[PDB]
């Protein structure tokens, strides 16, 4: 599951956890490789900065 | 059907014999708005003032603003709502599942 | 002060495995609406438009026409999915045509001149 | 680039026009993928230079069209001009002089005439207009343009069709006022008779002229006149704006309430067309639910947006409004194969372009590696690559009711054949493996009677009479009144007489594929046109299993592989002991048994495909179709419920009329028949493989996205409301001029007309059709299959019957449409103000009246009229 | 489609109306339908055709 909400009015954008949580772009994450592969261009413009 | 009705006037006129042949049966003189509106009154002619029942929300002192009397007589001064919308195109970000 | 933030750079690495140019050219003709069927219905004057033909002969003619259209769309000479000369005795098949009107009569003569004859049978002229 | 939808925007000073689509302030669809840089957009069909675009071929109707200008249809014209010497000429500034303007014509006689939209700024006009000359000129053009194509006098109007003209005029009058009142800029005033009221200002350079026409209380009371002692009677504060929204976008208020000139009739019509378009909106959250559900879980979509209230996007109708559009589209066909050829043709193309299945016929040649063995290589012809029959056979499962698929007579044996010939045995093998894939309701009876026809003379089975001999061709067992008792009950075939025939009937009754059903689309937001069928099911004549690619090719749980194995075993038992084939000089039993064992044990991923990935692709394709699927239930072998006849009913239920069967009932089968090729279906079944590297989550995620990028569902759902809404305005308007039992309330009867027959009613209904098409800007079909014969109809319905006479009536109720009851409201408005539309009631009196009294013959005194009550009056009739 | 039969109040001649009515009644007794044609040709075929 990958649902990404954009951050309106200075708030940070969030991504959906496996257990239904919405987390900002911090901390330690764990991906499977196929999750990056299916969404490589959409993840490059969000995460590489 | 050809009719032949006279002309209203604001001063007194000279009477003249006029013969007419085709009349109606009931009151069909509703489309007439007003006669000689610039004048103070109408001495000779079919007299008819401004139809006050059509301008209901002005001349009625105890009337709600947004009312109607619709099936009987249409009102020519009402309360209209004006909008300004947008119709955005169908946008979707299509993501893949592993 | 944007110095071209490091998220994006394009080179067209992935190519489509079914192919966008192959799937889209079939979706362009799946998008097409159903062909109109107009014959049997009246125009502004009142005449039922279409051709004058036996209805079953016409319903066999469109089986011929759609078989030839199938043979042309499959890029060959003889059709394989044929719509005529099948196994089924479809002998009561009727289609719409301009032979009958909306009332149930014939259209050997148009309605716009049937009504003209019916009214022109009564005139009245001035005396001499 | 946009940090919301991840779209790359060249020349970054113009992404405001892109982010306006996300609701972020300063054409049709904009889809972007997430794994590649290929965004796909759509555009309308009338435009030119489609560079990186594609069309929307469906006729979307123009629902939302805005309108500035004042909203009325009744204007006031002068008739006889005059001028008076007035006392006040201008106004008092220090050095300026402002003129005196008046809201009304200042003439001697002025009266109200009708012009629809005489002051309006329109972005797309509904090409319809009630334009009336002032009544001193001619006015007979508005009561002649319908049902007077012949007339003895072109300067006249038929007395027998006044109602047929007035109803069409009122339909025009409602049907060209379907606009939305657009907000515009204001301006503050400090005129001494309007203090501080923020008055409306029209668009255009000459904007401030309209204030006298709009606002009658703007001028004061300069002198003594009939206008001035009226302005002296009106109140003052009720002018200009009245209310505004709390929300804004910067400085503009969102919605406003303004006091101005209008008419109650047009504002009442537009205030409910407003609610009609406001009922249909949908947020993008339900769209990202809908496409996720319709993609069958292989693709997750998302659609981000900003919080807004004023967003409008009408795309939501009901199942009841969808099913009637489906019934009109079914009546469109009318038994010609031209209107159903390109549908099935391009669905057969699209399945080939999406499907992973690569059908090459070389697997058969590599297995044979070449006599009975070379004879089947002669019969199958693997040098051919034409496989349209198999894809059309798959595309025909979505249409059980309008079209049916059989096997052509070329695929059958020659004179029925006999088992003594080898070529007829291979004919039987090619036939029996291709028969289960067709929508023929009697495939097993043909599968039995082919072998019973080939076994004539060596063993016999009983039949019901002398007439229908066992040696009857299997082509002609086409309808369930021909199913023999020997097939209906197995126990009548003794194993002593016909052992191989009892084995064949046993194999048919046990191991024939049973029907199943699968869920597609979404019924919550898109609805479903599932007539005769529950709202989320897709009936299939094959069993389906969940999809994996690692299943073995030689499982006999798969019922198609089981079917191929049982047919090969039956033919092995048929060949095994050299009876049934006398005169074969050599011993061909070993070679024939070996070439049957190879065909039983061939590897082929087509039966693996048809139960796992073909229903998934059908469920993905099906809700995006322009003609959504119309199915009638599949039964395996249950004779008592087999459909034979599908018809459409125009009339009501409580009436009894002439039996007007629809044209679609005239088929021998249930629909229009088409013949397939058992050769190509058999070789496509026996061969075919996947690519050696596929992952389904790559292949289908790459095949779904360009297909959904050219969607048209949001235009079809926006057209089905118009198709549903034309039906009420047909059935209500034709019931006024004709006679039916459908009760609608008789809103005008004093206008004379005739009891119209079917031709007159069809001519009237054609104008009712073409006015709505002209206004809503359509080109394709609308409402016209109802025009062909008996347009005096009440209520749409559709039925089908089983074998035993059990019928199923599906009557979709319709919700109340808006054009219907607004026309039937303005008829009741016309009943009280008939004079404004140029019509008078009552009657006339011809006779010499000579006097100097002036009394205006529109209003007679009672001293010289008479009636039937008046004594001494003779009455003449006929 | 074409309706089957209608009744009109036209001018006529009640003798020749009776003649043509009895001629129609003669031709209506001679009437076979395609099902009986199919059965007759099948039984005449001795089941071969
Ligand atoms: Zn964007």
């Amino acid at each position: 599951d990958c649902r990404i909400s954009f951050g309106m009015n200075g708030a940070a954008p969030m991504i959906r956890d496996e257990t239904g949580m919405m987390v900002p772009f911090e901390g330690n994450w764990i991906f499977p490789l196929a999750l990056w592969q299916m969404n490589t261009r959409y993840f490059n413009q969000q995460f590489d900065a | 059907v050809p009719f032949m009705v006279p002309i209203s006037s604001d001063h007194d006129i000279s009477s003249a014999p006029a013969v007419q042949y085709i009349i109606s049966t009931e009151y069909n003189d509703r489309s007439l708005f007003c006669t000689n509106s610039s004048s103070p009154q109408t001495i000779a002619g079919p007299d008819k003032h401004i139809p006050v029942e059509r301008y209901n929300i002005l001349t009625n002192p105890d009337a709600p603003p947004t009312q109607i009397q619709l099936p009987e007589v249409v009102d020519l001064y009402n309360v209209v709502t004006r909008y300004a919308y947008e119709t955005p195109p169908i946008t979707a970000v299509v993501m893949g599942v592993p | 002060p944007a110095t071209a933030e490091p998220g994006t750079s394009n080179c067209e690495h992935y190519k489509a495995r079914p192919g966008i140019a192959s799937v889209q050219k079939a979706t362009e003709s799946a998008e097409l609406p159903m062909k109109n069927n107009d014959e049997g219905t009246p125009d502004k004057r009142g005449n039922t438009k279409g051709a004058l033909v036996n209805e079953h002969v016409e319903a066999r003619d469109e089986a011929d026409d759609a078989t030839k259209k199938q043979a042309k769309d499959t890029e060959k000479a003889k059709a394989q999915v044929t719509y005529s000369d099948t196994g089924i005795n479809n002998a009561n098949e009727l289609s719409r045509s301009g032979n009958v009107d909306n009332e149930g009569g014939s259209n050997q003569k148009p309605m716009s001149t049937r009504i003209a004859e019916a009214t022109s049978a009564i005139v009245s002229k001035h005396p001499a | 680039q946009c940090h919301v939808c991840s779209a790359v925007l060249f020349s970054p000073l113009d992404l405001d026009a892109h982010v306006a689509s996300h609701g972020l302030h300063g054409h049709i669809t904009e889809f972007i993928s997430s794994w590649q840089n290929h965004p796909i957009v759509q555009v309308s069909a009338d435009v030119e230079n489609r560079k990186t675009a594609q069309l929307l071929h469906a006729d979307t109707p123009r629902l939302v069209t805005w309108d500035a200008g004042l909203c009325t249809s009744f204007k006031i014209v002068p008739i006889v001009p005059a001028q008076v010497p007035q006392d006040v000429l201008a106004y008092t500034f220090f050095t300026s002089s402002y003129a005196i303007q008046s809201p009304f014509p200042e003439a001697a006689v002025s009266r109200i005439v009708v012009h629809t939209r005489w002051a309006s700024n329109v972005d797309f006009d509904r090409d319809s207009s009630v334009i009336m000359a002032p009544p001193t000129e001619n006015n007979i053009h508005l009561f002649k343009q319908l049902l007077n194509t012949e007339t003895l006098s072109v300067r006249g109007a038929n007395p027998l069709m006044f109602r047929a003209n007035v109803l069409h005029m009122l339909l025009e009058f409602v049907l060209d006022n379907l606009y939305l009142n657009r907000h515009t800029g204001f301006s503050q005033d400090h005129t001494p008779f309007t203090e501080g009221a923020n008055l409306r200002s029209l668009p255009g350079p000459d904007a401030e002229k309209w204030y006298s026409i709009m606002y009658p209380t703007r001028m004061g009371t300069p002198n003594v006149s009939k206008i001035c002692n009226f302005v002296a009677s009106c109140v003052r504060n009720r002018v200009g704006r009245f209310d505004r929204a709390q929300m804004m976008n910067g400085a503009m208020s969102e919605w406003v309430d303004v006091f101005e000139t209008s008419d109650a009739l047009t504002v009442s019509i537009r205030g409910r067309w407003m609610a009609r378009l406001a009922r249909m909106n949908i947020n993008p959250t339900e769209i990202e639910w809908a496409l996720t559900e319709c993609a069958q879980g292989y693709v997750t979509v998302t659609s981000p947006y900003a919080p807004s209230v004023n967003r409008l996007m009408p795309y939501r109708i009901s199942n009841a409004e969808r099913q009637i559009s489906q019934i009109i589209r079914v009546m469109n066909i009318g038994n010609n194969a031209t209107v159903i050829q390109p549908v099935l043709q391009d669905i057969s193309v699209l399945l080939q372009r999406i499907s992973p299945l690569q059908i090459d016929p070389t697997i058969i040649s590599n297995t044979m590696s070449t006599s009975p063995a070379s004879s089947i290589l002669g019969k199958l012809r693997p040098s051919n690559s034409d496989f349209s029959s198999f894809r059309v056979a798959l595309a025909g499962w979505l249409y059980n009711g309008v079209v049916t698929t059989v096997i052509d007579d070329s695929s059958y044996p020659k004179d029925g054949g006999s088992v003594t010939s080898l070529e007829n045995l291979w004919d039987f093998f090619i036939l029996a493996l291709a028969l289960p894939l067709t929508t023929d309701p009697c495939a097993p009876v043909k599968a039995f009677m082919t072998l019973a026809n080939m076994m004539v003379g060596f063993e016999t089975i009983p039949m019901d009479n002398q007439i229908y001999t066992q040696s009857r061709r299997a082509s002609a067992f086409s309808t369930p009144h021909t199913w023999p008792r020997c097939f209906m009950n197995i126990q009548l075939i003794s194993p002593i007489d016909a052992p191989i025939l009892r084995q064949w009937a046993e194999i048919i009754h046990r191991y024939w594929p049973n029907p199943s059903q699968i869920r597609y689309g979404t019924p919550n937001v898109f609805g479903s046109a599932n007539l005769f069928t529950p709202p989320e099911v897709l009936l299939l004549p094959i069993d389906h299993q969940p999809a994996n690619v690692t299943t073995p090719t030689l499982d006999f749980t798969n019922e198609l592989t089981n079917w191929r194995a049982r047919v090969c075993e039956l033919m092995k038992n048929l060949v095994d002991n050299q009876r049934y084939q006398p005169g074969w000089t050599q011993s061909l039993v070993s070679s024939m048994r070996g070439t049957l064992g190879k065909l039983k044990l061939i590897k082929s991923m087509t039966p693996m495909y048809l139960q796992q990935l073909a229903p998934v692709e059908l469920a993905v394709i099906a809700p995006m179709l322009p003609f959504p699927p119309f199915q009638v239930p599949y039964v395996r072998l249950d004779r008592d419920r087999v459909p034979t006849m599908v018809g459409v009913t125009r009339q009501s239920r409580d009436t009894i009329t002439q039996p007007a069967l629809s044209l679609s009932t005239t088929n021998t089968t249930v629909g229009v028949p088409l013949a397939l090729d058992a050769r190509a279906i058999t070789v496509a079944l026996l061969s075919g493989k996947y690519p050696p590297d596929l992952v389904t989550n790559v292949w289908y995620a790459d095949a779904i996205y360009p297909m959904y990028a050219d969607t048209e569902v949001f235009s079809n759902l926006q057209r089905d409301v118009i198709t549903c809404e034309a039906v009420q305005t047909l059935v209500t308007l034709v019931a006024q001029i004709s006679e039916t039992q459908y009760p609608v309330d008789r809103y005008l009867d004093w206008i004379p007309s005739l009891r119209a027959s079917a031709a007159t009613a069809a001519t009237f209904a054609e104008w009712v059709n073409t006015s709505m098409k002209t206004a809503f800007d359509l080109s394709d079909m609308l409402l016209e299959p109802l025009l062909s014969g008996d347009p005096r109809m009440t209520q749409l319905a559709i039925q089908y019957q089983q074998y035993n006479g059990r019928t199923f009536n599906v009557i979709p109720e319709m919700p109340g449409s808006v054009i219907a009851d607004c026309v039937q409201l303005t008829a009741e408005v016309f009943n009280h103000e008939y004079n404004l539309f140029g019509i008078a009631r009552g009657d006339i009196i011809i006779g010499r009246v000579q006097s100097t009294h002036l009394w205006s013959p529109l209003a007679p005194p009672p001293d010289l009229v008479f009636d039937r009550d008046t004594p001494g009056v003779h009455i003449f009739g006929r």
